[PDB]
Parts: C-alpha cells; sequence; structure tokens
C-alpha cells in the first residue's frame, strides 16, 4: 500500500543525506 | 550503533524502541510493519541462557522517537503490547537461527510525519537486492561502541558480505536464515551495530518502486565493530512465510 | 533514572 513510503522524505520528493550510497552501492 | 551518525528527522519512521517498564531502560529495536504488528528479534524477548523470558506487560513500545531518553511529547506514541509471538522453532539453544517475533499491539497506532510502516520483501525484491556489496541500513539507541548512549538515533549503512566471509569470519554455525554485512578490514570504512541496537531494522531502499524494505533484524554479534566481524541479521524474506501465518491467523 | 518519566496513563 503506501508502506516505505516516509512522510519526511519519499511523499515530498525529498532525499536524505545517506541514501544516495546505498543506491550507488546497487550495480 | 558504531560508527554510524545522527538520524534525520522522520529518517526511520518505522522505528521502535522495546522499553522495559520496571526498571525503566532500552530493552531493543524493533521495527512498525502495520498500524498494530511490530517486528523484533526472538531474543529481545526470549533468551533462557540469560534468564530473560518477558511478557506482553512487562514492556512497551515507543514508536516516532528521536532522542533516546526524552519522552517527546506531541510526537512519540505509546502503545501496550496485546500478545507476544515468537518463531516456535527460534534456536536459543545454540546460534539464535530463526530469530524473529511479532507483537500485537492493544490499539491500532496512528500514523504521522513521525510513525509509519515499512515495507516486507516478496521474493523478487529479496533475490535482487540481497547480494555481496548491497548496502542496506541499521538505525539504533544502542551503545556508540564499548562506551556510552547517543543521544538521538543513529544510523550507519553498510554493505552485505558473501556468505563464504560471514561462515570464515566466526565459530558459530551460520544458517540460511542469516546473512552479516560490514566492512572488510581493507575496506577502511567502518560501522555496526551494538548493544541495544537488537531487533532493529536492516533496510534497502529498492531502486525499482523507491520503497524502503525490511530485510533483515539485528540479530547477533561477537563484540562491536571489530576488524574481520561481522554482525548477522535474520532474513526476513525467508521467514515471511510464518510472519502472513501469525497475521493471518492472529 | 536514566531515562525521563513517561506519563502514567502508559505504567
Ligand atoms: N554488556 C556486556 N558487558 N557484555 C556482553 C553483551 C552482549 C553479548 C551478546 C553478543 N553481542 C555483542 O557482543 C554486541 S551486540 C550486537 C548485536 C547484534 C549485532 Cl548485528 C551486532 C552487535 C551476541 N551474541 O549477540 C555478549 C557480551
Amino acid at each position: 500500500a503506501d508502506c516505505g513510503l516516509r512522510p519526511l522524505f519519499e511523499k515530498k520528493s525529498l532525499e536524505d543525506k545517506t541514501e544516495r550510497e546505498l543506491l550507488e552501492s546497487y550495480i | 550503533i558504531v560508527e554510524g551518525s545522527d538520524a534525520e528527522i522522520g529518517m526511520s519512521p518505522w522505528q521502535v524502541m522495546l522499553f522495559r517498564k520496571s526498571p525503566q531502560e532500552l530493552l531493543c529495536g524493533a521495527s512498525l510493519i502495520s498500524d498494530r504488528w511490530v517486528l523484533t528479534a526472538a531474543h529481545c524477548l526470549l533468551y533462557p541462557p540469560w534468564d530473560k523470558n518477558f511478557t506482553e506487560n512487562d514492556l512497551l513500545v515507543r514508536i516516532g522517537k528521536h532522542s533516546r531518553t526524552r519522552y517527546e511529547r506531541n510526537i512519540e506514541k505509546i502503545s501496550m503490547l496485546e500478545k507476544i509471538y515468537i518463531h516456535p522453532r527460534y534456536n536459543w539453544r545454540e546460534n539464535l537461527d530463526r530469530d524473529i517475533a511479532l507483537m500485537k499491539l492493544k490499539k491500532p497506532v496512528a500514523f504521522s510525519d513521525y510513525i509509519h510502516p515499512v515495507c516486507l520483501p516478496d521474493r523478487e525484491t529479496a533475490a535482487s537486492l540481497l547480494q555481496a556489496g548491497y548496502k542496506g541500513r541499521v538505525t539504533g539507541w544502542g551503545n556508540l561502541k564499548e562506551k556510552g548512549q547517543p543521544s538521538v538515533l543513529q544510523v550507519v549503512n553498510l554493505p552485505i558480505v558473501e556468505r563464504p566471509v560471514c561462515k570464515d569470519s566466526t565459530r558459530i554455525r551460520i544458517t540460511d536464515n542469516m546473512f552479516c554485512a560490514g566492512y572488510k578490514p581493507d575496506e577502511g570504512k567502518r560501522g555496526d551495530a551494538c548493544e541495544g541496537d537488537s531487533g532493529g531494522p536492516f533496510v534497502m531502499k529498492s531502486p525499482f518502486n523507491n520503497r524502503w524494505y525490511q530485510m533483515g533484524i539485528v540479530s547477533w554479534g561477537e563484540g562491536c565493530d571489530r576488524d574481520g566481524k561481522y554482525g548477522f541479521y535474520t532474513h526476513v524474506f525467508r521467514l515471511k512465510k510464518w510472519i502472513q501465518k501469525v497475521i493471518d491467523q492472529f | 533514572g536514566d531515562f525521563e518519566e513517561i506519563p502514567e496513563e502508559y505504567a
């Protein structure tokens, strides 16, 4: 449903300080 | 959490603190998976070798927290437990195999900017993200090492480690229901969960649908952030059938 | 007394 979508981040299209580190590791 | 950093506000809205009623203290971490269900590690509630066997009335769940010790008025929500469900094959006698437990809340918690559930992985998401090198995120209010306690929730990103390396790092028997994560000595970077972080979530953000999934539960480790050692996590997807069975039945 | 007391409504 709406699980895993954070109100203060994904919901308003804002990224947290280190989530990019995770994305970059998913090669 | 060792070698981590302060979490941002609302960064891990599924984070749950398992709080002991008396004496009032941090017992473990946990995660919110729905308005009435909380996921944690079985050893947080049951570990006979240490005379640990908590019942519903012994603890409370605190949701929406950031500060470790302060009562966050108008932000956090405290819930009582209706029932605890420990995996019937949880191996507390040996290696903590199947280290998983569910807690049903007496009343549904209201979601907010600070309280929101995490997703549980499907077979495909698990197969795609559970690969050596891929990083997950661990959060908790546990020890900063073998020192003191943090003022606020800590976070650290760690890479999943190859199974042979996990196995060769310890004398404990590793099973398919566990995976390990952490940096290798040659990688330089550090980080690990520590005392008090047990039961908390190891999450990954799917690059396919941009949703956060809980792939593991902080289970066990030998020391914290030691070179050549790795933290071990309960493989959530491998135990999802049990999770679904419990929720469907109760 | 490491933690701040919580409302009595949750002892
Ligand atoms: N508090 C003390 N003075 N000593 C002490 C406390 C706990 C243990 C149990 C042992 N845990 C640890 O050594 C560190 S906690 C920990 C738990 C999970 C993960 Cl993924 C990483 C670190 C484990 N088997 O997980 C052993 C000794």
